[PDB]
């Protein structure tokens, strides 16, 4: 996540003082300067599984299309589920099953 | 070779070509103006095991 | 012959019904050079192809010698061993660029599934 600047709405570059030796969040469009709170300036992930499980809304239960089970929930003990495999569609992509309950709207697995 | 497989898989892990991107998992970058300690904890111990 | 082939059908549809919840809970063996998906449809598609060879050759081998679709496969004239196992026992698996029918709709095949 990054920040934006709080004046002219700008990003917040990182930047580092030589004399200080901090690291400040600073826009290039104005003099405004914020101190950093964490030193995590970049992360890139060659084998990513965001995207799995973050497709999920909150009405997923009115459609008819989706298969119904009767697997049994991990909260409320509900008979009642639907499930559907993985939203990611790369080649490498897993086969397992997301199930939502009726009542609390959760998802979660079987193993 | 070619009537074990032990000697065979090594000539196989020998010729097939590997990266650093293949093993590669995850990569950072981060700020730590001491060149001799660190702000990380979970990785303080095994630095500071190394320059002692 | 009609049972025999009805119970082999089944039988592998009850296997290629275990095959599915093995690859859904990662319990699958990965063919080498292959990945999950393509391993899981490679292996169903040769319990199918198994499934019509086998009732096919029982059908075959029911048939009597006054049979003609029997004698004119044997003279070697017209016809084969598929086209008996097609006639009598089961079509089979449709094919569509070496794969099975694809998900042209939304994750199904047709909107009746
Ligand atoms: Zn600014
Ligand atoms: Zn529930």
């Amino acid at each position: 996540s990054f920040r934006f600047c709080l004046e002219c709405n700008n990003m917040l570059y990182p930047k580092e003082d030589k004399e200080n030796q901090r690291l400040l969040y600073s826009c290039r469009n104005c003099d405004y300067t914020e101190l950093a709170e964490d030193p995590k300036v970049y992360r890139h992930e060659l084998i990513t599984n965001i995207g799995e499980t973050a497709g999920i809304v909150d009405d997923i239960g009115q459609d008819p299309t989706l298969p119904r089970s009767d697997k049994e929930c991990p909260e409320c003990h509900s008979r009642d589920c639907v499930f559907f495999q993985s939203q990611q569609r790369r080649k490498d992509t897993n086969m397992t099953l997301f199930y939502v309950c009726l009542n609390c709207k959760k998802t979660f697995r079987d193993e | 070779i070619a009537l074990d497989i032990e000697k065979a898989k090594v000539i196989q892990s020998s010729i097939e070509y590997t990266t650093l991107k293949n093993v590669t998992s995850a990569t950072e970058i981060y700020y730590d103006p001491d060149p001799t300690s660190t702000v990380i904890e979970e990785d303080f111990d095994t630095v500071e095991a190394y320059f002692s | 012959t009609m049972k025999e082939i009805t119970h082999a059908i089944s039988s592998a549809k009850e296997q290629v019904q275990e095959i599915i919840y093995k690859a859904q809970h990662n319990e699958l063996e990965l063919k080498p050079g292959m990945t999950l998906r393509e391993s899981f449809e490679g292996e169903v598609s040769r319990t199918l192809n198994d499934a019509r060879d086998s009732a096919g050759r029982s059908a075959e081998m029911n048939l009597k010698d006054l049979n003609n679709v029997k004698q004119m496969v044997s003279a070697g004239s017209k016809g084969s061993f598929i086209n008996i196992a097609q006639m009598s026992a089961c079509v089979g698996q449709q094919m569509v660029e070496g794969k099975r029918i694809a998900f042209g709709f939304a994750d199904r095949s047709l909107p009746h599934f």
